[PDB]
């Protein structure tokens, strides 16, 4: 029993961190194979930032511009390129602890674990999901850029995403492995701002799931509703709209716990519509919606790695 | 109002 | 800028891990040097639960009664006791994984990270709180019996909980490292029910501090409370009454934020008094208790491992 | 009513 916010053991991807400093500034950079990848925002002097060329400020760099240290070694830097909005640092070493891993590009309402890092050391590890807006609510210092998102499938580790930014709200922006931001944002000093966020509405779906699979019951109900009568409710609330897809990944927990999908959806019509009345779901006094279906099936059901 | 890079200085 | 739930880096941990089996009962055991650690249920039958004696049931058991399984790799046991509630494994190989660490006893309020695993593979990494009552609210399946609960300090792994069982509740007991149960419970099928839980005052405060840090004022007041009159609000809430001690330990976040320790309790006292009034801190609806003031200068301020 | 050992069957 239980139900946590919990991410995948970092082992793996702790000893891929490395510290990438060019010039007087300095950040984490991610070492697979004999290539050290980092936001390529770290060739920029606090100068260059409201409208950086990129394509000049690399050009006039040479390979012992970038120092790279592995723990207490440092990596001599043989060969560089930029891929979109990331640098691809090519050093004399393979990286030993290579996992097994790929390169992954997630769809907005998808989670996965940061490991969060300073000078190419890790410091904690926290589970955060992609949002609507593509922005991610992190936690992140001057020092985290660089930092990675990752999941786990057996002993492959997915890389997702790459910290590069903070927003004005305070809420985080970075890359795909391969350079390219999610949502509108650009590595420059500028203005720039999240459009309006809205909730994962098959994730609040699945956390009810969760709630269900240990044992509460109390926001059930007899009805059902349509799922045109519930997306329209959800547009009302600020909620995303569900599809048949969402549906059809929702089976197997539905499948488990007896309640079909648009039951479900009842018990979350009525939640939206009347509160919670003091009461808490799963110890959350607030709809939980950073919980894919993937995520309760992991954890209510005990799959390792 | 502006974007915050989060390398850090050394 | 943000605030999350953040475990420390598994790496360390992950390393340590391996399955026990005595009979057809497994579990997860903690490989250090070259001793095995592992709860002392795993020597019962299920027959044996309602009273165990553990050192009859021992003195019938072979080394080659246990199997220890390090990933692929058999682990030969030349050895075996039985400390307090905990069984010790002497293999003939020592883990050259093994990190520098410490087995500690922690106090009630501490918070630590569980490396939660099933069949010696590691699957998931999440915080939890010891709570008042001893118990915590962790998330545990059948198999996840061994795995450890931890803290990092630099490079020293410091253990402080080995899981063992599941209380009607919902909520878990288990272990120190040395094999003694926080709390009253024993490692045995009876009535077992934890104390009526409180809440971790001194954690809340620092969780407001870790607000304020992160530009969230609006709980914020004029007023101030002394100690005492805070206290027997406290007691009405059921919340742990706040020591000087806890004043004092929350000296450097009141330090860095200019609020006073005993100005925060009067937010708090408010707070308790009137609700939220529909508004959140930190993303949360209800008063978060299981971050200490160590976890918030922790993470506000960037610490690595 | 009772406490459950969390060891599994093998």
């Amino acid at each position: 029993s239980g139900f946590r916010k919990m991410a995948f053991p970092s082992g793996k991807v702790e000893g891929c961190m490395v510290q990438v400093t060019c010039g007087t500034t300095t950040l984490n950079g991610l070492w697979l194979d004999d290539v050290v990848y980092c936001p390529r925002h770290v060739i920029c002097t606090s100068e260059d930032m409201f409208n950086p060329n990129y394509e000049d400020l690399l050009i006039r760099k040479s390979n012992h511009n970038f120092l790279v240290q592995a723990g207490n070694v440092q990596l001599r830097v043989i060969g560089h390129s930029m891929q979109n909005c990331v640098l691809k640092l090519k050093v004399d070493t393979a990286n030993p602890k290579t996992p097994k891993y790929k390169f992954v590009r997630i769809q907005p309402g998808q989670t996965f674990s940061v490991l969060a890092c300073y000078n190419g050391s890790p410091s904690g590890v926290y589970q955060c999901a992609m949002r609507p807006n593509f922005t991610i609510k992190g936690s992140f210092l001057n020092g985290s850029a660089g930092s990675v998102g990752f999941n786990i499938d057996y002993d492959c580790v997915s890389f997702c995403y790459m910290h590069h930014m903070e927003l004005p709200t305070g809420v985080h922006a970075g890359t795909d492995l391969e350079g390219n931001f999610y949502g509108p944002f650009v590595d420059r000093q500028t203005a720039q701002a999240a459009g309006t966020d809205t909730t994962i509405t098959v994730n609040v779906l699945a956390w009810l799931y969760a709630a269900v699979i240990n044992g509460d019951r109390w926001f059930l109900n007899r009805f059902t509703t349509t799922l045109n009568d519930f997306n329209l409710v959800a547009m009302k609330y600020n909620y995303e709209p569900l599809t048949q897809d969402h549906v059809d990944i929702l089976g197997p927990l539905s499948a488990q716990t007896g309640i079909a999908v648009l039951d479900m959806c009842a018990s979350l019509k009525e939640l939206l519509q009347n509160g919670m009345n003091g009461r808490t779901i799963l110890g959350s006094a607030l709809l939980e919606d950073e919980f894919t279906p993937f995520d309760v099936v992991r954890q209510c059901s005990g799959v390792t790695f | 109002s502006g974007v915050t890079f989060q390398s850090a200085v050394k």
